[PDB]
């Protein structure tokens, strides 16, 4: 659920999911529309994308179990669906923490009309 | 707690 996946991005950037990635370029956040600004845009594209591949599953509001193995991120075993979207916020998690150094808030708030294309995942 | 991304 969200209340993971803004833990698991705290714990990681230091940022807070809301507002730092809740409306970030064109895929961070609401909608999915054109392309992706930069770095931290893609790892919201792939995230979606991600979630695009779990049809039948609720990653917003099913909640599921994450320890720390010292810094490393360890989904633990719950239904399938909880297996598959802790892996999904994971990689966001950590594709956020790869690219901090290139976060950049003109995209912060990003107007709509600026998120032109398509992209097929 | 914090995320809607
Ligand atoms: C169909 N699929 C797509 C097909 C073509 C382009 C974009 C998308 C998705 C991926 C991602 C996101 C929402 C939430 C979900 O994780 N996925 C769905 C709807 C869309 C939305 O952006």
């Amino acid at each position: 659920s969200l209340l993971e996946f803004g833990k698991m991005i705290l714990e990681e950037t230091g940022k807070l999911a809301i507002p730092s990635y809740s409306s970030y370029g064109c895929y961070c956040g609401w909608g999915g529309k054109g392309t992706p600004k930069d770095a931290t845009d893609r790892c919201c594209f792939v995230h979606d994308c991600c979630y695009g591949n779990l049809p039948d599953c609720n990653p917003k509001s099913d909640r599921y179990k994450y320890k720390r193995v010292n810094g490393a991120i360890v989904c633990e075993k719950g239904t399938s669906c909880e297996n598959r979207i802790c892996e999904c916020d994971k990689a966001a998690a950590i594709c956020f923490r790869q690219n901090l150094n290139t976060y950049s808030k003109k995209y912060m708030l990003y107007p709509d009309f600026l998120c032109k294309g398509e992209l097929k995942c | 707690f914090l995320s809607y991304k």
